[PDB]
């Protein structure tokens, strides 16, 4: 396929960001679930 | 040159070796000395200098085969990035051995699974191949 | 269909004296997706439709697509321009390789 | 028996009526029929009707093809399927 | 303007958009699931303290990945953007009751999601057998609940199965047999006549369950001269068809993508795999009982069950075979699709193939219940399916959004996930074969091994999900917008540009008949 | 019902040639293994000269009016019992 | 200073895949060979050389002395 | 002109091949997690009864 | 009409890339979280 | 029981089992001929910069296709019903056992002669003696005579259960309102272990089941003792 340039490029920087937020999005609600699990318990 | 978004009905040019003629030229539009390069084209070819038939290709064609084939670096930063990746799942790995997982049953002390072992092999768990057929019964010791 | 049968049958289709643009890159297009190198007496008819047609830079893409359709059968290429020199020479047509097309 | 029970003649509207009306004049303005080829030659290509100024075509270059080859035709000279090399012209408006 | 295009539509492609991301969220649910289930079993021990607790994650992680992620992905998702698109057509056969078909599975989520937040939750299996699932062992509203999601999803994909139908069936262009229609179109076909006929038995048994529950029938009860294994039979006579359901799509997108990247303009014997997919959805009628071997079965009965269950591997491998052959001869294309495509290829044989044993009744009274069972279908169904999907998302991706993902990412993508599944899933057929039980939380401490690399093995795919989510923001953060895409001539989802316009084919395609 | 084909559009000439070849003949096959594997000779029970069984109440118009008309002497016994 | 010879130039890829699917052929026959030799004919021997003199009462006895019944002390 | 992987592709593989190892061999030997391998050839059966 | 075109075909906006990412994060990470959630519940409860 | 990492099943404690043993070695020789075929010839296929796309005729290579797997399914499935039909025939039991299942353990009624029965539950992980094998062993084990055919019959007087034993290749549904029957004959004496197999609960992990095979004489004098 082929395309045009990004409109709004996405930097390594701004790259950077975007993973970290997104895997903390998905890391730190779980892991303070299961960090507590025993004061469930 | 310039592909617009609104041009996706009309013919299009491609580079790709499987379709080594595509339905239009890669350059269009001619410059004045463009067109005389073009006249000059319909006399023999002996007569055009090297630059000018690399010109001529550069008109009709965006890459070359050479180009267009061309193999690249990608694959170190595809494997070396999913290895960090995976580098990283194992930070993760720590993380939940650390602060979620408590110890594991007393079964897994030494010396219970040297009487457990024990006691297998008095049962003769799997005495064909499995277990105990790997136990020397006659020396008292694991079969070399 | 014998293999002759079919090489003279696609020398045919390039010698028409007005092919148009067209039907050349109709003609290379589809031989391209058979499983052979075209003989160069296919490869010569289609130099000279090029030439018909004023189109020097086809003529250097059709030597092109003969070398990528060897694969890795790095003699056919090299065979099948000696046999094409007398029409090299007499048409002006370089090669890639003289054009330097052949670097990435 | 008796009446009293409209007619398609009597009471259908909108497209239903246009799609009835056309059919008695054997025209076929809403594309319910597929359209029969030409010979395909540049003398006698197949005739595209279209409101606009291009149409998508499907080839199915043999019978019993199970491939179909598509393409935009526009306006202007006469184009060719390019598995099959026949001809269609656009009839715009 | 807002509620009227995405609350009240009745456009073929924002309703598959609607449902790729409902099915995109509900796949989250269903991975956070299983990697509970797999933090439970990743080192020997208790890890919840409560196994009625992990039975309801166990039981609501293959709801939630089969019928709120696959199901509305393939069908609701790919079907809806797809089919009316290959056969030129201006929108699906009832566009407004496709939208009702999406918007019933919000609520069938939300049951589901109350199932389990009520009592103890529904910790059954997602067979849902009595009389475990009955009102004795499973008192209280959370397995009326789960009943009633599924009759939410079962009238959803009904309707949906006939909305299909009806449009391939009916909305071709007039010179374009149903010979010309493309794979992908025809496995949607198949699946849907599948869901037609299946779903209604799954409903009539589900009906009686609940009737058991609260009306004092007794359909399944033997005090009152039911029988448990009546309902197991009209669970599995709809579930063969459920599994097939699930991997025909897959199996029509796998013939597009590898026919794509490689550079044909055709699958390799178009009609054998016509005949393949009607085969295997004709016999795939005929071989439920095999999910029954362990009842109390009479031996000629588990002969034929047996056999019949043999005979499908020969429709089967002519798909696999002429994948193969497509691929010959091609010019291949090394695109993140085409990766998932030969990933889909290599997991979905070595699935099937643990299936062909497991279609030996003698051999599965001793793997039935087992993870030899659970390791057959995460590789030949749930992975076949997600490799399937990853491959189409990532090869349509640009005609639906109008932009393009970064392909470096998307093949970092592809490498994590192969080898956090294979890692996962791989082990667990030594687990079955040394007799490990499906639906445990623990297990006897000589299966700490591989019970341990299996889990392992998930948190990998974690991290490969989590990079999805970044590498589809990256592409609409980054708006690369397509340009030219080659192949417009076989392959007509695409001609009408990136992405189409609301409305397409408002003047049909012309074809002529010749 | 209870089916699991698709096609529909037409049915000519095509569709039941399909179905010819790929769904009855490949039937047909499929019985007729299904058959050469059960295919033998079971042990023939012992003759009890049952009254409602063999019956004669006029003698057959052919051979020595006794014998049915594809007495197979491997399996079927007369009155008196098999034939030696 | 010498013309190069003619290669094959037809049917390239048609002779690459006839030469592989042979080479394909002679490898699953050669593991096969294997497999049952390693394997299958391994576990044959095995429980044949196992209960080929084995004696039950023994086992048994060997079993009760070490402790592990219930039902025999 | 060279792209990212002509760039960083070297260092990109041997950094990540280098820190994958690295975290596993540790995750896997020094953290606790206790793999039950097999006795065979490493546990000496002791009295149980 | 509708806007379409690239960016307008969708029910959640583009034109922001940090909100998109804000966005994306609540919608993916809340169907992540949801489950976990769930088993607190279900262990609160005991 | 199994051992750690073990790969395949457990070592055959019954003649029956033998004979699975060696059709799964069978069936896997062939497996791994078809497994290995396809990466062989798929790699093949995508390893070539030559080229052929042009239409390719289907029908020839399909009937090598369609036969060949057809065949091979015939290559399985005659072994394959030979065992199940040989597991079919009769064996003359000279003892009846009688299972039931509950939540969470099973009871056993030998009720040939006498009424002998008794429940079985799982040994709680604290109170192991050392030595034995965390949630597989039981407070009464299911002594049976060694070397003898035996009918089980298998039922539950609640939800569904599963009364499996690996080693013995036994895995027979329990099914309140059925009596399913299944015949076991242990070639060895010994202890022989399994686990319930369908899910029946909370605690369907931990209603094990464990066989102590002895002699006859030792099964008698256990037999009375019980009463
Ligand atoms: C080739 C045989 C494959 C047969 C197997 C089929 C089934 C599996 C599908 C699995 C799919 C097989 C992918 C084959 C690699 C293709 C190489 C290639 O010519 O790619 C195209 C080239 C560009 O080349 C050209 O310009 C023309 C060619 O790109 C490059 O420089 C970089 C390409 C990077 C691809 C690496 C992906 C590896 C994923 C494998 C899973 C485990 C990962 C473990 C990472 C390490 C983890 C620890
Ligand atoms: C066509 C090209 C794309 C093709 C690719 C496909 C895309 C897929 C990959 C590309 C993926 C990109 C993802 C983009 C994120 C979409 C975010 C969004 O806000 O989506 C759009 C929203 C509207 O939001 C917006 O318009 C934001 C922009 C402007 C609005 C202004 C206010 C912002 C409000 C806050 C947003 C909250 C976000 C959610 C927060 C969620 C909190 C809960 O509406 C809708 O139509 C909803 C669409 C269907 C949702 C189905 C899931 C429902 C699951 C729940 C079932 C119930 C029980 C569960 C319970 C069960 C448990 C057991
Ligand atoms: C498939 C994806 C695979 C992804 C991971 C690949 C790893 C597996 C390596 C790649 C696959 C090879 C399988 C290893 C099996 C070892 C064995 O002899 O197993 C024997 C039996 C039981 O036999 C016994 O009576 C005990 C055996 C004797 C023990 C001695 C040790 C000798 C072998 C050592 C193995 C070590 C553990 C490996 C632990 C592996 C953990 C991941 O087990 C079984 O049935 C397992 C049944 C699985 C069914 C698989 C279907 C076809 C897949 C094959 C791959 C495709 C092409 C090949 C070539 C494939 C190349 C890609
Ligand atoms: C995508 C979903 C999917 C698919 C396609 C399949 C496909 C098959 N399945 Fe599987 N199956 C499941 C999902 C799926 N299954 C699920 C979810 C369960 C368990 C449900 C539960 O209990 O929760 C299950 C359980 C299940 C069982 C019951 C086991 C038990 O409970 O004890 C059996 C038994 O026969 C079985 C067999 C098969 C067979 C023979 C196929 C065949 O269709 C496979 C055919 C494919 C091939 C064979 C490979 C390709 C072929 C070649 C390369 C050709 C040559 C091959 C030969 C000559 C053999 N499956
Ligand atoms: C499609 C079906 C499907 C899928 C995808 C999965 C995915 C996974 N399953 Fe699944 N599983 C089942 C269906 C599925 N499962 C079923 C039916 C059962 C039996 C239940 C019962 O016994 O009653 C089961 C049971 C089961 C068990 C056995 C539980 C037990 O016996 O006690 C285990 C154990 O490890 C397991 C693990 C996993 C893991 C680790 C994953 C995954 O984490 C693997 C990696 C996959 C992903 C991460 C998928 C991501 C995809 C998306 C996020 C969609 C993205 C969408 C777009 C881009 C549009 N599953
Ligand atoms: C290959 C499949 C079968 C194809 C047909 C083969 C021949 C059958 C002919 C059919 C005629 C049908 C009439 C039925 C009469 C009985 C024949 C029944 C079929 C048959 O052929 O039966 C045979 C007996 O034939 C016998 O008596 C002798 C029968 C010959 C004499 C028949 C005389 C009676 C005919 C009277 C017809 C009256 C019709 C009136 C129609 C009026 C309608 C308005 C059976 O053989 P068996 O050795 O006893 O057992 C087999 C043991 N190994
Ligand atoms: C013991 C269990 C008991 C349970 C309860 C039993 C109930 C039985 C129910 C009975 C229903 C009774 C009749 C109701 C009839 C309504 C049908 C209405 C439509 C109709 O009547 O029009 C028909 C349309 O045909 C057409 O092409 C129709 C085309 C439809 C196409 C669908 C395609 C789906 C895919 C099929 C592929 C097959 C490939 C092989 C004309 O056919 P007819 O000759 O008049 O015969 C009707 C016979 N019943
Ligand atoms: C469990 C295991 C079960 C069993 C699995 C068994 C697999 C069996 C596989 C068979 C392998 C052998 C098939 C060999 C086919 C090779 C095709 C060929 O031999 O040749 C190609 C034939 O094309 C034509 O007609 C039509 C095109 C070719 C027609 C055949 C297409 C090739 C099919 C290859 C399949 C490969 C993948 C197999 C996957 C298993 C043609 O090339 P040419 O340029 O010379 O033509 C020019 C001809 N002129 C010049 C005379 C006109
Ligand atoms: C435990 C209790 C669970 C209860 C769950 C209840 C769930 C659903 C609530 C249902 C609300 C129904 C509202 C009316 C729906 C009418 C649908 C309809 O009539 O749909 C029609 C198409 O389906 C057709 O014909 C043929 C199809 C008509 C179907 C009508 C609706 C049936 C709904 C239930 C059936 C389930 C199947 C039961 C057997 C398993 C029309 O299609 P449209 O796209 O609209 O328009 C197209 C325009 O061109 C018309 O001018
Ligand atoms: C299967 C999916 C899950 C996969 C793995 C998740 C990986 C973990 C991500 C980190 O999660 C955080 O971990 C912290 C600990 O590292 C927790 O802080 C907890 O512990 C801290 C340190 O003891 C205290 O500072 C905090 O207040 C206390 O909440 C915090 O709550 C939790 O968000
Ligand atoms: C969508 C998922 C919704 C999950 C809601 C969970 O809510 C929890 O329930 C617990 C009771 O068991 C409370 O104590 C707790 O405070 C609350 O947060
Ligand atoms: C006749 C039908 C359609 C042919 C057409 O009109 O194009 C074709 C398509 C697929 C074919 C089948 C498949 O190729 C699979 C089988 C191949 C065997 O060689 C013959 C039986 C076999 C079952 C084929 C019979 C028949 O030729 C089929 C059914
Ligand atoms: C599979 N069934
Ligand atoms: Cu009892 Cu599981
Ligand atoms: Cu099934
Ligand atoms: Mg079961
Ligand atoms: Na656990
Ligand atoms: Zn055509």
């Amino acid at each position: 396929i082929t395309a045009k340039p990004a409109k709004t490029p996405t930097s390594p920087k701004e790259q950077a960001i975007g993973l970290s937020v997104t895997f903390l999005s998905f890391l730190l609600p779980a892991g303070w679930v299961l960090y507590h699990l025993d004061n469930y318990k | 040159s310039v592909v617009k978004s609104e041009d996706y009905a009309l013919p299009s040019y491609v580079d790709r070796r499987d379709y080594p003629l595509p339905d239009v030229a890669h350059v269009k539009n001619l410059s004045a000395s463009q067109k005389a390069l073009k006249e000059k084209e319909k006399a023999s070819w002996s007569s055009l200098s090297i630059d000018e038939k690399v010109e001529l290709y550069r008109l009709k064609f965006k890459e070359s085969f050479a180009e267009m084939n061309r193999s690249t670096n990608e694959w170190k930063t595809v494997v070396g990035a999913a290895m960090f990746f995976i580098g990283f799942t194992a930070l993760l790995l720590i993380w939940e051995k650390h602060y979620v997982y408590g110890p594991i049953p007393h079964t897994f002390e030494e010396e219970w699974v040297a009487k457990q072992t024990k006691r297998m092999l008095d049962m003769k768990v799997a005495p064909i191949q499995g277990f105990s057929a790997k136990w020397d019964y006659d020396k008292n010791e694991w079969k070399k | 269909e014998t293999d002759e049968e079919f090489d003279a049958r696609w020398v045919t289709y390039f010698n028409k004296p007005d092919i148009d643009a067209w039907e050349l890159r109709k003609g290379m297009n589809t031989l391209v997706g058979y499983d052979l190198v075209p003989e160069p007496k296919i490869i010569d008819a289609a130099l000279r439709a090029c030439r018909r047609l004023n189109d020097f830079a086809s003529a250097v893409r059709i030597l092109e697509v003969v070398k990528d359709k060897a694969g890795p059968h790095k003699e056919i290429y090299p065979y099948v321009i000696q046999e094409l020199r007398p029409t090299l020479n007499e048409l002006g047509i370089s090669t890639p390789e003289e054009l330097g097309l052949d670097k990435v | 028996s008796g009446g009293g029970v409209p007619t398609d003649e009597e009471q259908a509207t909108g497209l239903e009526r246009e799609v009835m009306l056309a059919a008695r004049k054997g025209q076929d303005p809403y594309n319910i029929l597929a359209p029969k080829a030409t010979s395909g030659t540049k003398e006698d290509p197949n005739l595209v009707p279209s409101i606009t100024n291009k149409r998508i075509v499907g080839c199915i270059c043999e019978e019993d093809n199970s491939t179909v080859i598509w393409f935009w035709l526009h306006k202007g000279e006469a184009q060719r399927c390019p598995s099959c090399g026949t001809h269609y012209k656009l009839v715009p408006h | 303007m807002f509620i009227n295009r995405w609350l009240f539509s009745t456009n073929h492609k924002d309703i598959g958009t609607l449902y790729l991301l409902f099915g995109a969220w509900a796949g989250m649910v269903g991975t956070a699931l299983s990697l509970l289930i797999r933090a439970e079993l990743g080192q020997p021990g208790t890890l919840l303290g409560d196994d009625q607790i992990y039975n309801v994650v166990v039981t609501a992680h293959a709801f939630v990945m089969i019928f709120f992620m696959v199901m509305p992905i393939m069908i609701g998702g790919f079907g809806n953007w797809l089919v009316p698109l290959m056969i030129g057509a201006p929108d699906m056969a009832f566009p407004r009751m496709n939208n009702m078909s999406f918007w019933l599975l919000p609520p069938s989520f939300l049951l589901l999601l109350a199932s389990s937040m009520v009592e103890a939750g529904a910790g059954t299996g997602w067979t849902v057998y009595p009389p475990l699932a009955g009102n004795l062992a499973h008192a209280g509203a959370s397995v009326d609940l789960t009943i009633f999601s599924l009759h939410l999803a079962g009238v959803s994909s009904i309707l949906g199965a006939i909305n299909f139908i009806t449009t391939i069936i009916n909305m071709k262009p007039p010179a374009m047999s149903q010979y010309q229609t493309p794979l992908f179109v025809w496995s949607v076909m198949i699946t849907a006549v599948l869901l037609l006929l299946s779903l209604p038995v799954l409903a009539a048994g589900i009906t009686m369950l609940l009737t058991d529950r609260n009306l004092n029938t007794t359909f399944f009860d033997p005090a009152g001269g039911g029988d448990p294994i009546l309902y197991q039979h009209l669970f599995w006579f709809f579930g063969h068809p459920e599994v097939y359901i699930l991997i025909l799509p897959g199996f029509g997108m796998i013939s597009h993508i590898v026919t794509y990247y490689s550079g044909k303009k055709e699958p390799f014997g178009y009609m054998g795999m016509v005949w393949a997919m009607m085969s295997i959805g004709f016999l795939g009628f005929i071989v439920w009982a095999h999910h029954m071997f362990t009842v109390g079965m009479d031996v000629d009965t588990r002969a034929y069950f047996t056999s019949a269950t043999m005979i499908i591997a020969i429709p089967t491998g002519v798909k696999v075979f002429s994948w193969l052959a497509t691929l010959h001869g091609g010019n291949i294309k090394w695109s993140p699709a085409m990766m998932w495509a030969l990933g889909f290829i290599f997991l979905f044989t070595v699935g099937g193939l643990t299936g062909i044993v497991l279609a030996n009744s003698s051999l599965d009274i001793v793997l039935h219940d087992t993870y030899y069972v659970v390791a057959h279908f995460h590789y030949v169904l749930s992975m076949g399916a997600v490799f399937a999907i990853m491959g189409g998302f990532v090869h349509w991706f640009p005609l639906f959004s109008g932009y393009t993902l970064n392909d470096t990412w998307a093949k970092i993508h592809f490498a994590i996930m192969f080898v956090g599944v294979n890692m996962t899933f791989f082990p667990q057929h030594f687990l079955g074969l040394s007799g490990m039980p499906r639906r445990y939380s623990d297990y006897p401490d000589a299966y700490t091994m591989w019970n341990t690399i299996s889990s392992m093995g998930s948190f990998i795919s974690l991290t490969a999900v989590m990079l999805m989510v970044f590498i589809i923001w990256e592409a609409f953060a980054s708006k690369r917008e397509v340009l030219t895409v080659d192949l417009t001539t076989t392959n007509l989802e695409w001609l009408n540009g990136c992405p189409p316009p609301y409305h397409t084919f408002e003047e049909p395609t012309y074809v002529n008949l010749k | 019902a209870s089916a699991a084909k698709g096609d529909h559009g037409g049915t000519g000439a095509r569709t039941w040639r399909f179905l010819t070849f790929g769904l009855a003949l490949p039937s047909v096959a499929l019985c007729t293994l299904n058959s050469w594997l059960h295919s033998g000779h079971r042990e023939r029970p012992a003759f009890i000269p049952y009254h409602h069984l063999r019956i004669r109440t006029k003698p057959f118009s052919w051979g020595d009016g006794n014998h049915t008309f594809f007495h197979n002497p491997r399996v079927n016994p007369l009155p008196t019992g098999y034939e030696k | 200073s010498t013309a190069l010879a003619k290669p094959q130039m037809r049917g390239l890829l048609a002779r690459r895949l006839r030469f592989h699917i042979v080479g394909a052929f002679m490898v699953s026959l050669g593991f096969a060979t294997f497999y049952k030799f390693a394997v299958a004919e391994k576990r044959k021997k095995a429980y044949a050389d196992f209960y080929r003199n084995y004696d039950s009462m023994k086992d048994f006895e060997e079993m009760r002395k070490a402790g592990i019944f219930q039902s025999a002390k | 002109a060279p792209d990212f992987h002509d760039k960083y592709g070297n260092a990109v593989l041997a950094s990540g091949a280098t820190f994958c190892v690295a975290v596993w061999v540790y995750m896997a030997t020094q953290i606790g997690i206790e793999w039950n391998p097999s006795p065979v050839g490493r546990v000496t059966p002791k009295e149980w009864r | 009409h509708y806007e379409e075109g690239p960016g307008k075909n969708i029910p959640f906006s583009v034109e922001n890339k940090w909100r998109l990412l804000a966005m994306m994060t609540l919608f993916f990470g809340s169907g992540f979280a949801a489950p976990f959630f769930i088993v607190r519940h279900q262990l609160l409860k005991k | 029981m199994a051992y750690p990492m073990q790969l395949g099943f457990q070592d055959a404690t019954s003649p029956i089992m033998e004979e699975l043993l060696h059709f799964h070695d069978h069936t896997l020789m062939i497996v791994f001929l078809i497994s290995s075929l396809v990466l062989y010839i798929i790699s093949l296929m995508l390893t070539t910069k030559l080229t052929h796309t042009s239409t390719m005729d289907a029908q020839e290579v399909e009937t090598i296709w369609t036969i060949l797997p057809a065949i091979i399914l015939i290559l399985i499935a005659l072994p394959s019903l030979r065992i199940l039909y040989m597991m079919d025939e009769i064996n003359n039991p000279s003892l009846t056992v009688k299972t039931m299942g509950h939540q969470w353990y099973w009871s056993y009624e030998y009720t040939d002669y006498e009424d002998l029965s008794f429940d079985s539950y799982m040994i709680p992980t604290s109170e192991l003696k050392p030595g034995e094998l965390r949630l597989l062993e039981v407070d009464n084990r299911v002594v049976l005579p060694m070397e003898m055919t035996i009918r089980m019959l298998v039922s539950s007087e609640d939800v569904l259960h599963s009364w499996a034993v690996p080693s013995l290749g036994l895995k027979t549904d329990a099914i309140p309102g059925r009596l399913n029957q299944t015949t076991l004959m242990s070639s060895r004496p010994g202890l022989y272990y399994g686990q319930c197999s369908e899910i029946c609960g909370s605690n369907h992990s931990f209603m094990p089941i464990v066989l102590e095979l002895v002699p006859l004489k030792y099964f008698e004098k256990w037999s009375a003792s019980m009463l």
